[PDB]
């Protein structure tokens, strides 16, 4: 509706300028000027880069929302895949960081090289290869349509058990597996932050140690809050699809703005690394 | 910011039994480590699980106790020796939160008189 049509622009255009400004201020700042870089940094500039890469992509889909969609069947391909690597490498890269975190606060002395090795050489495997080969549907799939009056790019597969299925896998990979390494990694850190006199055997390793600990904890909670009601919102679009929830046609229409909605303001997850390096940073 | 007392000290009769008192209140979410000390020696000290570390001319005659859901640490004197008049001071280790650091607090200060 004429609603959507003026909301959608104006969310995508402000989280557009906010992630451009504050992901390319982060690169700017831990590339060419080489400040500190542990390995807490090396992942964010990681998920800064994610961002960037995909917030690139806003404009079209804010003119796309306004008007139509003039740029053709390889930008279509192109911001899908973009996308999708995003979506899978930022949470997967708050993985590495959970588990990294609980590598050196449980084994404080005999850490240093499988921590090494993790964020040097198993992050590329673990992060952007299966990233990378799970756009292959996106590269098969999305398409420009030419319905009455407009273009529409979205992916557009054979039947509604496609969509049923990769909306399930992508809540798989990316809620539930990095959910649960986060969520055992974190119980076994918080079990050992209150219990423990004095993590190592000094007090400045200890107070180090909690002071790298916190930050990953508020944007990882965050980035969940951020995403949980999108998430809950396509799990009832895909048992309305599944015939489960059997309900009248303003019941789907609600459920489609209620998503739509959500997804726009759950977008939100590209600026949390930069507000957080703002406001715990001075 | 916590708030350590102490009370139990004064002057009593030689050969007598007394019990000092400490009890910590403020923001506490976790405590590590009491002791009385009198460099300052370690006569007594009692970790959170009990682990007493008493001083050499302080071991067999001296008992600490420790009530964690009551915040105290109680040290029992008997078998009184003239080197024991002096001044006690209660000392324990907080934290104020989780992420904080291992902050380190003292007592006010007893003073426990037997006529030698
Ligand atoms: C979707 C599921 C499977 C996983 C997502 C939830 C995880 C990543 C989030 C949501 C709830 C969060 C916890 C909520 C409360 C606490 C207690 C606090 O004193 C320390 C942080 C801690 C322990 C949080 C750690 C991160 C956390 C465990
Ligand atoms: C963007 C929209 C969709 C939702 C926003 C959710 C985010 C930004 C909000 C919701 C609740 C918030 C948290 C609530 C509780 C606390 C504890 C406080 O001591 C520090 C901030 C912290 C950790 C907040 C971090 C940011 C937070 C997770
Ligand atoms: N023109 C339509 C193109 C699909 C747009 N969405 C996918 C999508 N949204 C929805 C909102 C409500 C109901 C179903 C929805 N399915 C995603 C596609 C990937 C990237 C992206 C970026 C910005 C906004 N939406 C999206």
């Amino acid at each position: 509706a004429n609603f959507n049509k003026i909301f959608l622009p104006t969310i995508y255009s402000i989280i557009f300028l906010t992630g451009i400004v504050g992901n390319g201020l982060v690169i700017l700042v831990m590339g060419y000027q080489k400040k500190l870089r542990s390995m807490t940094d090396k992942y964010r500039l990681h998920l800064s880069v994610a961002d960037l890469l995909f917030v690139i992509t806003l404009p079209f889909w804010a003119v796309d929302a306004v008007a139509n969609w003039y740029f053709g069947n390889f930008l279509c391909k192109a911001v899908h895949v973009i996308y999708t690597v995003n979506l899978y490498s930022s949470v997967w890269i708050l993985a590495f960081i959970s588990l990294d975190r609980y590598l050196a606060i449980v084994h404080a002395t005999n850490s240093q090289r499988p921590r090494k090795l993790l964020a040097e050489k198993v992050v590329y495997v673990g992060v952007w290869i299966p990233a990378l080969l799970l756009t292959i549907p996106d590269f098969i799939f999305a398409n420009v349509s030419e319905a009455d009056d407009r273009y529409i790019c979205d992916r557009f597969y054979p039947n509604d058990l496609w969509v049923v299925v990769f909306q399930f896998q992508h809540i798989m990979v990316g809620l539930i597996l990095p959910g649960i390494v986060i969520l055992s990694c974190y119980c076994i850190i918080i079990s050992r932050l209150k219990s423990v006199r004095l993590l190592s055997g000094s007090r400045e390793k200890d107070r180090n140690l909690r002071r790298i600990t916190r930050p990953t904890v508020i944007l990882i909670l965050a980035f969940f809050a951020c995403w949980l009601p999108y998430y809950i919102g396509i799990s009832i679009d895909s048992f309305i699809l599944l015939e489960i929830i059997k309900q009248g046609c303003e019941f789907e229409n609600t459920v489609h703005k209620w998503i739509s909605i959500t997804e726009a303001l759950a977008f939100f997850h590209c600026c949390l690394n930069p507000i957080l390096y703002a406001f715990l940073g001075a | 910011q916590v708030q350590l007392q102490e009370s139990g000290g004064g002057l009593v009769q030689a050969g007598e039994s007394l019990r000092l008192s400490c009890a910590a209140s403020g923001t506490i979410f976790r405590l590590y480590d009491m002791g009385w000390y009198r460099q300052r020696e370690l006569v007594a000290s009692i970790t959170s699980g009990g682990s007493t570390k008493y001083g050499d001319s302080v071991k067999g005659r001296f008992t600490i106790s420790r009530d964690n859901a009551k915040n105290t640490v109680y040290l029992q004197m008997s078998s009184l020796k003239p080197e024991d008049t002096a001044v006690y001071y209660c000392n324990a280790e907080y934290r104020t939160g989780i992420w904080e650091e291992l902050l380190d607090g003292w007592g006010q200060g007893t003073q426990v008189t037997v006529s030698s």
